[PDB]
């Protein structure tokens, strides 16, 4: 689910005007809002338009530092990180984002367009076949756990 | 300086780290010795355009021409319309091959559909005849294209006849004064003059010529192929180096590049683990001067050993080394170089620390070694990284992630203020109780997860199965409740290219045909015919307000080509409770495959209207909080522990067990059936099913989804 | 634990940066011919290869359009077009490039010239304004301090009659068709693309080039000019319309040395 | 000299297979059309089935087709089958000689009702089940004479499928479209340096060439011998056989041979440890 | 043409297709009916075919048969690709005009719906009387509005022709009260449908503003039509497939539909419209005749409303005359007696009379284009002002004149002050151009005008910003969500809070939008006659190129006419303006054959 939400991430990056994209990807469990939370921010437009701006920044520096500036930036600025290692089980997931973030950054800098590598990986989300770099790796390795 | 053994695989990676940095850690960084790309869509289509012969004319592969700018806007098309073209690719059927002619080149029998001139003709008849009319070469007509907008389908038959003739043009085989103007040409004909690429085009007519002045420069005679050249101007494509930024000012980042030792005060290298560094290159095998070696003989090897050296000498303030040690993957032992452990093994033995002056040499060496190697964490959020001391991380985006002073992630549920409506329609309450979770989320806080479109298959379909199956039998189901004619339905999805090619499609439609006459004949039984009805009703001072569909003095009537599931009981059930509340003496009867039928027996007003009011309160109620209600898996654990006989539900053991066999069984499937939980709506409040929830949703089941079962017959 | 991260104190860098000029900034005439950046390199291309003794052969002109890919037709007016720019003399006293020899003439000289002075652009528009008479308009551009080396690539350096002479190719020329490219027109180009900037460090480094070669050297006695030679604005009844001869006034030299010496 | 290696082999292979059910499965008529959707619903069944044999070394089929029988000729042939004991019902109907068991209903006569609207056409490809009521074999340990039923259990004795002439004509078709595309390309694959090794120490110079692997490593020592293809060891036994100052050291493990499912097989281990003479443990 | 000698590629490729082995007669008749479907022809007369190609008689060598095939319809008939309306065929040959089988079936369907289905509904005439005696008060000489409206709600299917500043939306509400007070137990479900987001809206604040001045009562506030929607949104239309929700089988559950500004209405749009609605749901036409044409391939209400010229009937007069109570006159002779009964012309234009230049230059304009020049020419009515653009210097004094134009905006803006008054001021003056790019255009006007005011101190521009404050944007794409649709303006200025664009909506009040939130954006300093459509402005110029274009035509400044309120501008030549009257926009349809019979 985590390669759909970056997806989404992404799509509402390169798509910031039309609001039903940015709030397909502001309610996934990446960010982790309430619903009380996506109420009032459908509620109130001066926070919508604070996310808008924010989110055109974000695009400013996609297009200008790459894709792990701009994921980087996102991670910083709304403290999903830290919120994912303070959720149990959240750990696994914050592993895969940054290395969906790392296999984005690998195929961004072989793509001139914006566009195309938002393409790449929607097609890699449809094609489910295991190459050695895109396979799943160990979460933790300080935190001893049972190992099937 | 940073050196790298490799700079292509380091160089993502570095301009990652050091673009991420903010403007009090930023340093500025000038990466050189990589290999030149300058305009990949223009370069790449060219390539490609060189292989028209040799490709398959796959549907993929001439839209990836045409999403370069270049190719779309030679043929005057936009984006818009390539977003157009898109989905008219997607639905009229066109998969692989240009023409009838280049299925029959490849040994393959002429089918005559599912090509491109196929689509081109579905597509003019499209432009031309409605698909109401039926067939006319045995080709439906495409109707979406039929205004304007199909002139850009006059833009891609404008291409596609382009890409025949080059594919009659450069299949013959021709000496090297004849292609000359060949790609000349083809930049003329399939791309256009712009400001951007104007120097991609110089640079390919460059090397196009000084590959033709090469060999023409010796006088070949004999024909040369077209495949020779293409690979010799892929090759020549991406032999440009750029060193321009090697000493600007900013860090240097580029490959060990011998014969260049240049002393710098900070050297670092990366990539110095074994198999990457030194860079083994293996000889021909027979060439003479790796038999008998003389002095002044050069190999890669030795090239890079005295690299190293330069390395190390040319290095004045600081030396820094870097090794993959431990792989991200399995945590296997990755070893360094040679040349790394014989440095580290002249430290061990040439140096001692100061605390232990004297207790042993292979000790002393492992100590220096163990002291001199950091062994830095897997993850930067890591709290060791951050402990005082010696080394310390200068990241402080990841300072409160390893800190552990975050709040955790809150429950997605939580209690909304919402008023009920004076009047709310029925299609609201349809599609309330056709997804509870999805009109929790689309509807009240208007969030709609849009997943994209599927890509276009790379072959014609051989088998019928998911939406075109039951797109198929949901039209044949409506043809054959009318008594209509099964073969020109046939004739009508032939046409369309739907159905497999030959006998196959036969087969399929006369399995289909009979099943779908096996329904019909319980269908028609007791169909009478009825009229759409409208629907006004006043329940707990709430308005709806709808129209019911062929209403017979019977009662309701639907067929589906479904199985049986509960989700069509509860919309069954909603329709005969919206029917029977405003007069309707009848039962209500659902037909489904495999001679499942859902019936519900007439009911007074007082009990509809109570009914109702249940789901009115139900609607008010997963408004506010998501109302977790399970069709399927609810109706499974409810129907495993109902009991029709007694009209009470059992409560032992055996029974609670199997129940929960079924909630599991219908929640996650198997490996070949896509269970309920699987599914976008329910993966975002819960990760893992809990028996909290599970019990919840248990209760809600048994609260909503009893008259279900309770009035079932 | 407790556990802190570690704050830079200071800049990582200042601004060091090797950069150039642009950093810091009937049917068949030249008139129709197509105004772009790869002409006017093709253009530059052919001054460069082109021997200036040697008379223009019209198969040389039709193989080297077979190099570059123009069309063939363009090429008998090329070559008379050539041999019109090169019997014109670009000179005050009237010395053409045909008189040039292989020893005298160097093409492309590229130099990297030092600066260890943050470049501040108020302190050096003043000084520009204070000799350079085209400075009375052209308000001053902005960039930032630039302290480390400068890179440049001079068409053109000859001597003759033992005094050095400067030569630089503009061929844009998109603007003008007609006879209209007087010593005002190209004064105004001169100040709208802001060519003095360029023009005066390559006086500088040429200075400072023939100051380390040549002992005894003597910037008024050995430099004579600096020449730029409009290729589209060349006529054959007009000798001053297409060249543009400019003089230093010998004292804005010094001050910019000794302001990139420190 | 440059060749491009690539990772994924399955799309190449679907495509041939694709190419394979194009050029044989659409032009034939209803009759035989049917039995083939009965036997698979489209090329990806059949690739799903011969996906574990057409990676790797091809095996041999026991008592294959002849290359000049088609799917019509094997059609006909099975429906002349069919017919020749429709002719011998047909001619011995109407009789009942045998003794009636407690085990045997007197409910068969039924049955020969239902061998009795059974021979209508030779459309089909099924037969019933009452003639598994008519075998010689059944019906004593349940008197049977007449050879009607003996040809019954002779007709069903095989079972009348299509399946081994397709899955045969698919292992000669799809792995020689598969190399002749990659021989088309350029490309290589994993197996595809096995094969290439084995097809040069094939021919007869190539055998010079392995005095050049002797001229290379006069010497072997071959870990994880459990894990060896077929083709492996007739690549180590074409080398490093009998020649002398040439040794050759397999270090392996029987009971650990687990990688059956990829490729390997303890069957060559087995000829492995027939073929060497000395064994250390 | 000009144009329709250059073959498009789609033409070229369908001639091929669909044609293929057979003569190249076919060939030619297919290109020939793909060129003229691209450029709006509904059918293709095979006299034109015969006489104005020079192939003609090289394809009557080209046929041989028995009977030569010396006939156009018996060489067409001969092939497989065209049919007399039996055989599933591309082409279709019936009244010796040859159309597509889409476009024959579109005709049809729309020949059945205004010669079948248009009945006469019977009602009460006195209560009909007394009730458009009580809401017209003008009782003394002929009024059209009234016969307008006795004759809409009189029958089923009915279309009311008028220009803009006639009052046809108080028609309308009048209209929509003596329905509702003539039927006081019967429920009415009204509905409105507009082709456009801009014109509902349009629409929804007209009849808002119209319909709560007549006194109405409990129950007659409750069926007030609540919105007007679109025309692919009332049908539901997809963006991905062309399957209506109400396609065939459901119809839409109306009791009467006013659909406002059929001009815009193409042939398949209205076919769609056609086969979705009932038995019994009367429906009321909006536009004017001598209006703009469709935007795809079309001409529905001009076919419709040519015959409006002949007159009513001589039963239908008397009709008129007993509902009304006035003199109505009738029409001679008698051809199609249901559509010159369900049409009605309006002449009486209330905010404008014979006093006004507008009016009588548009009248002029339908005439000859010597009665324009006599218009324009005797005095000019203090309204409408021509300036002869040739040369650069009438270029400066265009761009003086759209500064004196656009003062008061300038003025408005410089003093700081609120964006209700500087939207207001900004929608009193627009300029109308034909084409978009070039010197001439949409493109070339706006950089013109923005180099204007960056040459004189009225706006100041960034170079590198896009967002200067005063720039006039506009919508391309419709947008629920934010509440504003295609051709709606917007102003981006700084109230304090940064650098946003307020839109003025039609309920009265402005919203400020960040410009990042906004899809779409378009310099309009200068409007192109067929996206300036629905609006009104008090001072209109016109622009029109000097270069011959078939852009530039009678419809196209009759639209320019009718834009401006008070007062019009033009620049353009005098043979521009002599030829673009006389080519008047002619689509060949067979409505014209089929409405005869």
């Amino acid at each position: 689910l985590e390669a759909q939400e970056m997806l989404w991430l992404l799509q509402a990056v390169m798509t910031p005007e039309r609001e039903n994209t940015l709030r397909s990807a502001l309610a996934t469990s990446m960010m982790g809002l309430n619903a009380l939370d996506i109420e009032t921010l459908n509620n109130d437009e001066h926070a919508w338009d604070v996310v808008v701006e924010e989110f055109d920044g974000y695009r400013q520096i996609w297009r200008k530092r790459g894709v792990m500036p701009m994921l980087r930036a996102l991670m910083s600025a709304r403290n999903i990180a830290e919120n994912l290692l303070a959720t149990a089980g959240g750990e696994r997931r914050l592993t895969d984002i940054l290395h969906i973030s790392e296999l984005l950054q690998e195929a961004g800098t072989q793509l001139e367009s914006e566009h195309a590598l938002v393409r790449w990986l929607s097609q890699h989300i449809l094609e489910p076949d295991s190459n050695a770099s895109s396979q799943q790796m160990r979460l933790e390795s300080d935190k001893h756990l049972v190992q099937i | 300086i940073v050196m790298v053994a490799d700079i292509d695989s380091y160089s993502p990676f570095i301009q990652a780290v050091f673009g991420s940095a903010p403007a009090d850690r930023y340093l500025p960084y000038a990466i050189s010795d990589r290999r030149a790309r300058q305009s990949h869509p223009v370069l790449e289509a060219f390539i490609s355009l060189l292989s028209l012969p040799d490709s398959r004319f796959v549907s993929e592969d001439v839209l990836a021409l045409l999403d370069v700018p270049v190719l779309a806007a030679r043929f005057d098309i936009t984006e818009e319309g390539l977003r157009y073209l898109r989905q008219w690719v997607n639905e009229s059927g066109i998969r692989w091959g240009i023409d009838d002619d280049n299925v029959r080149e490849l040994e393959l029998p002429a089918t005559g559909q599912h090509t491109w001139r196929f689509g081109l003709t579905r597509m003019l008849l499209g432009y031309a005849m409605e698909s109401a009319q039926g067939e006319w070469q045995s080709v439906l007509p495409y109707d979406e294209s039929s205004g304007l907008i199909a002139e850009l389908v006059g833009h891609l038959a404008s291409l596609l006849m382009q890409l025949n003739i080059w594919r009659r043009g450069l299949a013959q085989e021709r000496p090297l004064e004849e292609w000359l103007p060949v790609c000349r040409d083809m930049l003329n004909a399939f791309f256009l003059p712009d400001a951007e690429t104007e120097a991609a085009m110089t640079l390919i007519e460059q090397q196009w010529q000084a590959i033709i002045a090469e060999g023409l420069g010796a006088q070949y005679g004999d024909a040369v192929p077209l495949s020779l050249l293409r690979d010799e101007l892929a090759q020549r494509l991406d032999q440009e180096r750029i060193s321009q930024r090697f000493l600007a000012g900013p860090v240097n980042i580029c490959t060990l590049m011998p014969m260049r030792s240049i002393p710098f005060k900070v050297v670092c290298l990366l990539g110095m683990n074994d198999g990457v560094y030194p860079r083994q290159l293996a000889p021909l095998g027979f060439d003479l001067m790796s038999q008998k070696p003389k002095r002044g003989d050069r190999s890669r090897r030795d090239d890079d050993r005295y690299l190293f050296l330069e390395a190390l000498i040319s290095a004045q303030q600081k030396l820094y080394i870097s090794y993959i040690g431990r792989s991200i993957q399995d945590n296997s032992e990755r070893f360094p170089s040679v040349l790394v452990q014989e440095l580290i093994d002249y430290i061990g033995q040439s140096h001692y620390l100061p605390g232990d002056e004297a207790l042993n040499c292979d000790e002393s060496e492992a100590r220096v070694k163990a002291h001199l190697t950091c062994l830095h964490t897997r993850m930067p959020f890591d709290p060791q990284n951050y402990q005082p001391g010696e080394r310390q991380s200068y990241a402080r985006e990841w300072l409160p992630a390893a800190s552990q002073a975050g709040k955790a992630h809150s429950e997605f549920v939580q209690p909304l203020p919402f008023t009920l409506p004076e009047t709310v329609p029925l299609e609201t309450l349809q599609r309330f109780w056709a997804h509870p979770v999805r009109a929790f989320f689309q509807m009240r806080l208007q969030v709609n997860f849009r997943t994209e479109d599927s890509e276009i298959p790379d072959t014609e379909p051989f088998i019928l199965e998911g939406l075109s199956r039951y797109q198929i039998n949901q039209q044949l189901l409506n043809a054959l409740v009318e008594q209509d004619d099964a073969e020109r339905l046939f004739r009508r999805f032939r046409a369309a290219g739907d159905l497999p090619y030959g006998a196959f499609g036969e087969i399929f439609w006369e399995t289909q045909c009979q099943e779908m006459q096996q329904l019909a004949d319980r269908v028609i039984a007791c169909r009478q015919p009825g009229q759409s009805m409208e629907i006004d009703l006043a329940c707990n001072g709430v308005q709806i307000t709808g129209w019911l569909p062929q209403v017979q003095p019977d009662g309701l009537l639907r067929w589906r080509p479904s199985l049986l599931s509960v989700a069509q009981g509860m919309q069954l059930w909603l329709e005969h409770l919206v029917y029977c509340a405003s007069g309707g003496n009848g039962e209500s009867r659902l037909f489904l495959r495999k001679d499942g039928e859902w019936r519900f027996p007439p009911l007074a007003a007082e009990q509809a209207l109570h009914y109702l009011s249940q789901l009115i309160e139900g609607y008010r109620e997963g408004m506010s909080a998501p109302l977790l209600v399970l069709p399927e898996s609810g109706g499974a654990w409810l129907k495993t522990c109902y009991d029709a006989q007694n009209d009470a539900m059992l409560d032992d053991d055996s029974t609670l067990q199997k129940a929960r066999t079924k909630f599991l069984q219908a929640y996650e499937g198997n490996m070949m059936v896509r269970g309920e939980g699987d599914d976008i709506w329910y993966q975002r409040l819960w990760r893992q099913l809990t028996p909290e929830t599970m019990e919840a949703i248990v209760e809600q089941s048994q609260r909503f989804l009893l008259p279900l079962f309770r009035f079932n017959q | 634990a407790e556990l802190n991260a570690k704050t830079l104190q200071r800049l990582p860098g200042d601004n060091w940066r090797v950069t150039s000029y642009s950093g810091l900034q009937p049917t068949l005439t030249p008139h129709q011919f197509p105004r772009g950046a790869s002409p006017g390199t093709f253009l530059h291309s052919l001054f460069e290869d082109l021997d200036f003794t040697q008379p223009v052969d019209p198969n040389w002109v039709r193989e080297k359009l077979e190099l570059g890919g123009f069309e063939s037709q363009w090429e008998p007016v090329l070559t008379e077009w050539i041999t019109a720019v090169l019997q014109a003399p670009l000179n005050e006293t009237g010395v053409s490039l045909s008189q040039l020899s292989a020893r005298n003439k160097q093409v492309e000289m590229e130099f990297y010239l030092p600066i260890s002075e943050p470049l501040i652009a108020s302190q050096l528009d003043t000084l520009i304004r204070q000799f350079d008479p085209l400075s009375a308009g052209c308000p001053p551009l902005e960039f930032m301090q630039v302290r480390g080396m400068l890179k440049g690539f001079i068409d053109l350096v000859f001597r003759h009659e033992g005094r050095y002479y400067l030569l630089a190719y503009k061929s844009n020329w998109l603007g003008e068709d007609s006879s209209a490219y007087t010593q005002q027109a190209m004064a105004a180009a001169m100040q709208a693309h802001r060519y003095d900037l360029q023009y005066q460090l390559y006086t500088l480094a040429l200075h400072r080039y023939l100051r380390h070669r040549i002992a005894d050297y003597d910037y008024e006695h050995h430099f004579g000019g600096v020449i730029y030679l409009f290729l589209r604005g060349v006529d054959k009844e007009h000798p001053q319309q297409g060249i543009y001869t400019t003089r230093p006034n010998a004292g804005l030299i010094a001050l910019m040395d000794e302001m990139f010496a420190g | 000299f440059e060749q491009q290696l690539i990772e994924d082999e399955s799309l190449l292979r679907y495509q041939a297979c694709a190419d394979f059910w194009r050029r044989h499965c659409y032009p034939l008529p209803r009759e035989i059309a049917q039995v083939v959707f009965e036997t698979w619903k489209g090329p990806q069944a059949l690739l799903r089935d011969i996906n574990r044999y057409l990676q790797g070394e091809a095996p041999v089929i026991k008592a294959p087709p002849p290359d000049d029988e088609t799917l019509a000729s094997r059609h006909a042939q099975i429906v002349a089958r069919i017919d020749t004991v429709k002719q011998q019902w047909r001619d011995a109907v109407g009789e009942l000689d045998a003794l009636i068991e407690s085990s045997g209903i007197d409910r068969r006569k039924f049955n020969r009702s239902n061998q009795a609207k059974w021979i209508d056409k030779i459309s089909a490809w099924a037969e019933e089940e009452t003639n598994s009521y008519q075998l010689p074999e059944s019906l004593e340990k349940f008197t049977p004479r007449h050879p009607l039923f003996e040809a019954i259990d002779q007709l069903l004795a095989e079972p009348l499928s299509i399946r081994d002439l397709v899955i045969t004509r698919a292992l000669a078709e799809i792995r020689e479209t598969v190399a002749r595309e990659k021989r088309r390309r350029g490309e290589l694959g994993f197996d595809d340096m096995l094969s290439r090794l084995d097809s040069a120490l094939r021919s007869e110079s190539g055998e010079v060439l392995a005095a050049a692997i002797r001229t290379r490593f006069p010497v072997a020592m071959i870990d994880e011998f459990q894990d060896t293809d077929p083709q492996q060891y007739r690549i180590f036994r074409r080398i490093w056989h009998h020649q002398p100052e040439t040794a050759l050291l397999l270090i392996g493990d029987p009971k650990q041979a687990i990688y059956a499912f990829r490729g390997a097989d303890i069957f060559t281990y087995m000829k492995a440890r027939s073929e060497v003479h000395a064994h250390y443990t | 043409a000009v144009e329709h000698k250059q073959l498009r590629p789609l033409d070229v490729q369908f001639a091929l297709t669909v044609a293929g082995d057979e003569h190249p007669a076919v060939t030619l008749a297919a290109a020939l009916l793909s060129h003229d479907a691209g450029e709006g022809h509904v059918c293709l007369p095979l006299s034109r075919l015969e006489n104005n190609e020079a192939s003609h008689p090289l394809l009557a060598t080209c046929v041989s048969e028995i009977g030569e095939l010396q006939n156009w319809e018996e060489c067409l008939l001969a092939s497989q690709a065209v049919s007399r309306g039996d055989e599933p065929t591309p082409m279709i040959l019936c009244g010796d005009r040859l159309y597509l089988n889409r476009m024959w079936c579109n005709e049809r369907t729309v020949a059945r719906f205004f010669n079948e289905v248009n009945h006469a509904i019977e009602v009460d005439e006195a209560l009909l009387a007394q009730t458009l005696d009580k809401l017209f008060p003008v009782s003394d000489e002929i009024n059209w509005q009234k016969v307008a409206a006795a004759v809409a709600l009189t029958r089923r299917i009915s279309v009311i022709s008028g220009g803009p500043g006639t009052g046809k939306t108080t028609t309308v509400a009048k209209l929509l009260a003596a329905l509702i007070q003539m039927a006081d137990g019967e429920r009415c479900r009204i509905r409105l449908a507009a082709p456009t987001g801009k014109a509902a809206a349009r629409l929804t604040e007209s009849l808002g503003k119209a319909l709560r001045q007549l006194p109405l009562t409990d129950e007659q506030k409750k069926r007030i039509p609540e919105d007007a929607s679109t025309l692919h949104r009332l049908l539901g239309a997809q963006p991905g497939s062309q399957r209506l929700r109400h396609h065939a089988g459901n119809p839409l559950h109306l009791d009467v539909l006013v659909v406002d500004e059929a001009s815009m209405i193409d042939l398949p749009m209205m076919s769609r419209l056609i086969d979705a609605l009932p038995d019994h749901a009367r429906v009321i036409f909006l536009g004017d005749r001598d209006q703009l044409a469709s935007v795809e391939a079309g001409a529905v209400l001009g076919d419709i409303c040519a015959y409006a010229n002949a007159g009513f009937t001589a039963e239908r007069a008397r009709q008129l005359s007993r509902l009304t109570g006035t003199h109505v006159p009738a029409g001679t002779g008698t051809e199609a007696a249901s559509l010159r009964d369900s049409l009605c012309l309006l002449q009486k234009s209330y905010r404008f009379g014979s006093d006004s230049g507008i009016g009588q230059l548009a009248a002029a304009i339908n005439r000859g284009d010597k009665t324009a020049v006599k218009t324009v020419f005797q005095q000019d009515f203090t309204d409408i002002e021509k300036r002869l653009l040739q040369s650069g210097e009438d270029y400066i004094a265009m761009l003086e004149e759209a500064l004196a134009g656009y003062g008061r905006y300038l003025d408005l803006l410089q003093a700081r002050a609120e964006p209700d008054l500087i939207i207001q001021a900004f929608n009193e003056y627009q300029l109308l151009c034909a084409l978009r790019e070039g010197p001439f255009g949409v493109a070339g006007l706006n950089e013109r005008i923005e180099q204007f005011m960056q040459q004189k101190r009225k706006i100041h521009r960034h170079p590198h910003s896009r967002w200067y404050e005063g720039r006039p944007v506009m919508i391309a794409r419709n947008d629920s969500a934010l509440g504003l649709f295609n051709g709606d303006i917007g102003i981006a200025l700084d109230r304090g809070q940064g650098t946003r664009v307020w839109f003025a909506m039609p309920d009265g009040n402005i919203k400020s939008v960040q410009p990042s939130r906004l899809p779409e954006h378009e310099t309009t300093w200068a409007m192109t006659v067929h996206k300036s459509q629905g609006s009104e402005f008090d001072h209109a110029a016109l622009i029109l190129p000097s270069q011959r274009t078939p852009v530039v035509t009678r419809e196209l400044v009759y639209t320019a006419v009718t834009r401006a309120r008070r007062r019009l501008s033009l620049y353009a030549d005098e043979r521009i303006l002599s030829a673009a009257i006389a080519t008047r926009t002619e689509r060949r349809s067979g409505l014209a054959a089929l409405f005869s019979s």
